[PDB]
């Protein structure tokens, strides 16, 4: 890959630094997601308080309290109708996002999914009606919105799965899995059959994302050794590591070009890497504590961080 | 008291020696 | 266990750090006030990092050093709060019995023991800071029964260590001071102990082919990347504008938009604008059905299980029932699959038929559309 990649002209200087700050939480922050409106903010905490900001404005337009602790995964509706927050209470509630009832954002709690263990993440599939979820069960499924009516199951695993992301393509609504077993496996939701798996890492794996052309996906874990994997060749493509960084790798997400690579780490920095030439390009020291999880806005204009410093920033 | 004290002393001594 | 490997790597680090032939030399300073041995200055460790690790940014190497020193692998001799500061201050490594890798866990009675011992070694001053005096006050108020043998073993230890030579008492008390800094730190700096509850337990093609595909998929939007090289310099984040997204709102596309449509009809259908203009051409060409079907399939794949049957039979009777106006066109196995599944509304009901019509449209419609006069006239301006 890079033996041919050296041909493409290398890339120049970056000057990205802060452009906002959020000061509302009262604990660590441990999940965040963009809307499709390309400007709002969703992020849940570990102390029972979910937030909905406007980083463009820093002005709260919602608020909500979850009954439990360690709210470890949130998600935003495509249109902006509902958000799914849950984990460690085994049940993933969903609230109607809109300005519908000025009484509460939690009062319309309607149980939709519920496993028997802590719940890792969730992502909407395509339509405001069907959400994924993952727990320590080692088994995921699709759960309808109003019903709680399970729709299919995947039991190919034996550990705690932690990863889940849609495909970009609207061709075959598939999705991806890799967990404590040191492996990654991808479900085909049309059946529920584990058609393809992957394993090279050295420990548990803490998130993954698709190459945004719908053709591959890389990742990083607490090995600190990020890797990128193809679907068509079925092979590792290039190692992503550096002896300097040693700590754990706690998120990844691509840039709309599909050029860069992002990853929040455990040594408190962030680390943008070239996807082809394999060099680092910056380390943008902002967070007094560890990086929780990280995302790119879908428009393609910036990215935020999840971190252990009790606040968020909007890194441009 | 004396027995407990002597035991504690010799034990802390043996511990600090095992640590050395 | 995950973090174990992390501590192992940093153990590799410090092991290379106090190397026999290379390494930092642990010096003995001489002062007008005293003669202190077995220390060194933070500039030394900074230099050592930069040499043997090739950490280009002084700041980056300093941050690595910062968190290492906040995991108890070296400390500043005169401070509670672990922070490596590049200057002339005196440091020290830690003892293999007091790393943090050894699963250690102090508890409240033992904090009381260390409090009584420190407060009773010297009796010249309250040799302590206000937070630790505060902690001892609480320990007093809550440990009403159990104090005595605490005091006992404390002064016992004091004798057992002072009996050894004067520099020995100093270095041992320094080490077994700092190792309780790290495991019960000052109010401000973050603890470096905790962990998250989660860890609280076949056709293939050549890589060169994938290389071309990946490079090309980069290039075709490479000039669209709003991080690397954006032609629209309007950045609502950076340059306090709103116009970029607002133009993104309007149905009139950008010439960027129209050039971007020309790559693949899939991206077109992703675009609502593209859907509208493609549908307009299909209508004016009297060819607005297959797109109508495929949109029908997709809009069906969105509703819950309450309407799946209500639509599947209806959509059959409208398109896939022979004798209806909208005449979707199937082959043998396609119409066989359709007839068998149509009894049972399914989340993947019309897969093969959708594949058939979809390859049809992708093979025929999109080409002539991009070749079409409307496309050219709209892309010109």
């Amino acid at each position: 890959l890079h033996q041919v990649a050296e041909r493409v002209e290398a890339l120049g200087q970056f000057v990205m630094k802060t452009r906002r700050t959020l000061k509302g939480h009262g604990n660590k922050v441990l999940c965040m997601d963009w809307c499709k409106d390309k400007r709002r903010i969703v992020s849940s905490s570990q102390d029972g308080k979910v937030i909905v900001w406007d980083s463009f404005t820093t002005n709260k337009e919602h608020a909500v309290t979850m009954p439990c602790t360690w709210v470890m995964a949130c998600a935003y509706a495509p249109s902006g109708c509902a958000i799914a927050c849950g984990g460690l209470d085994n049940k993933c509630s969903v609230y109607p996002l809109t300005f519908d009832k000025n009484e509460n954002m939690a009062a319309k709690k309607k149980s939709v999914a519920m496993h028997t263990n802590y719940l890792s993440a969730c992502s909407f599939t395509n339509s405001d009606m069907q959400i994924l979820t993952a727990s320590g069960d080692g088994t995921c499924a699709l759960w309808d919105v109003e019903s709680g009516q399970l729709l299919q199951s995947f039991h190919g695993h034996g550990a705690d799965v932690l990863c889940l992301d849609l495909a970009p393509s609207e061709t075959g609504n598939t999705f991806v899995s890799g967990g404590c077993d040191k492996k990654a496996m991808v479900w085909d939701m049309r059946s529920g059959q584990c058609v393809q798996a992957f394993e090279t890492h050295e420990s548990d794996i803490n998130s993954v994302r698709y190459y945004p052309s719908g053709d591959a996906f890389a990742s990083g874990s607490d090995d600190a050794t990020c890797r990128l994997y193809d679907l068509r060749a079925d092979r590792e493509v290039a190692i992503y590591s550096k002896e300097s960084i040693i700590f754990g790798a706690s998120s990844v997400d691509f840039s709309l070009s599909g050029r860069l690579l992002f990853a929040g780490y455990n040594d408190y920095t962030i680390n943008v890497w070239d996807v082809l030439k394999g060099s680092r390009v910056s380390i943008l020291f902002g967070h007094e504590n560890r990086v929780s999880t990280l995302r790119v806005s879908p428009d393609g204009t910036a990215f935020c961080s999840g971190s252990w410093d009790h606040t968020l920033r909007v890194w441009a | 008291r004396c027995s407990k004290k002597g035991l504690g002393r010799s034990i802390m001594r043996r511990i600090t020696e095992i640590p050395e | 266990s995950p973090n174990m490997l992390v501590y192992r790597k940093m153990e590799d680090v410090i092991a290379r750090m106090q190397d026999e032939k290379n390494g930092i030399p642990i010096r003995t300073v001489k002062s007008f006030l005293s003669k202190i041995p077995s220390v060194f200055s933070g500039s030394d460790i900074v230099q050592w990092l930069i040499k043997n690790l090739t950490i280009e940014d002084p700041v980056e190497a300093l941050h690595l050093g910062t968190l290492m020193a906040a995991h108890g692998y070296f400390f500043p001799i005169s401070d509670h709060v672990l922070t490596l500061k590049d200057d002339g201050t005196f440091y020290r490594f830690q003892t293999p019995y007091f790393w943090p890798s050894n699963c250690w866990e102090p508890e409240n009675t033992d904090y009381a023991v260390y409090l009584c011992k420190r407060t009773m070694q010297n009796k010249a001053r309250l040799e302590l800071a206000d937070y630790e005096a505060e902690s001892l006050a609480r320990l007093q108020r809550a440990f009403a029964r159990k104090w005595e043998f605490i005091f006992m073993q404390a002064e016992a230890q004091a004798k057992v260590d002072k009996k050894r030579d004067k520099i020995e008492r100093k270095i041992l008390d320094s080490q077994e001071r700092a190792f309780w800094d790290v495991h019960r730190p000052v109010p401000g700096c973050v603890n470096t102990t905790e962990v998250d509850i989660k860890k609280s337990s076949r056709h293939r093609l050549k890589m060169s082919k994938v290389a071309d595909s990946l490079l090309s998929y980069t290039e075709q939007y490479l000039e669209y990347d709003p991080f690397l090289l954006p032609p629209d310099p309007s950045n609502p984040w950076l340059s306090d504008d709103t116009t970029f997204w607002e133009l993104e709102a309007s149905k009139e596309p950008s010439q960027q938009r129209v050039k971007r449509w020309g790559f693949g009809m899939d991206e077109a259908l992703k675009d609502p604008v593209g859907r509208e203009q493609f549908l307009k051409f299909l209508e004016s060409e009297f060819s607005s059905e297959n797109l109508r079907f495929w949109l029908a399939v997709e809009d069906l794949k969105k509703r819950p299980i309450k309407e799946v049957p209500s639509r599947v039979q209806e959509i059959w009777q409208e398109f896939l029932a022979p004798g209806a106006p909208s005449a979707i066109n199937l082959d043998s196995k396609s119409y066989d699959k359709t007839t068998q599944n149509v009894k049972e509304p399914g989340r993947y009901t019309f897969e093969d038929a959708q594949e058939h019509i979809y390859k049809l449209m992708k093979s025929d419609s999109y080409p002539r559309f991009i070749r079409s006069s409307a496309y050219q006239e709209l892309l010109q301006a």
